[PDB]
């Protein structure tokens, strides 16, 4: 006798980009990140008087 | 040439700063001689009547 039973599913929740936290910030996709060691930024700041 | 370019991008920089240093020069002095001539309200106001 073949018995059946009743999965209910998971509860999916709303992607990164569709949620309102991305106003916040900016988004990249990295494809191959796991080979970056370090990132790094430069700033230069003139200043006048 | 890009010695020659990345230096000749320094001295202006080096000297639009001495110009655009100099036209605040303009907005201290002239808010510094308004600042000498402006009594209080309360010295002010019962001249004024």
């Amino acid at each position: 006798e073949a018995l059946l039973g009743v999965y209910t599913n998971v509860v999916e929740f709303v992607k990164f980009l569709e949620t309102a936290l991305a106003a916040a910030c900016v988004n990249t996709e990295f494809k191959d990140l796991r080979r970056m060691i370090d990132g790094k930024i430069q700033f230069k700041i003139s200043m006048p008087t | 040439f890009t010695e020659y370019a990345g230096a000749i991008k320094t001295i202006t920089s080096a000297l639009q700063f001495g110009m655009d240093a100099l036209e605040r020069g303009l907005v201290d002095t002239v808010l510094a001689v308004k600042l000498r001539h402006a009594p209080p309200v309360f010295i002010l106001k019962t001249l004024g009547d």
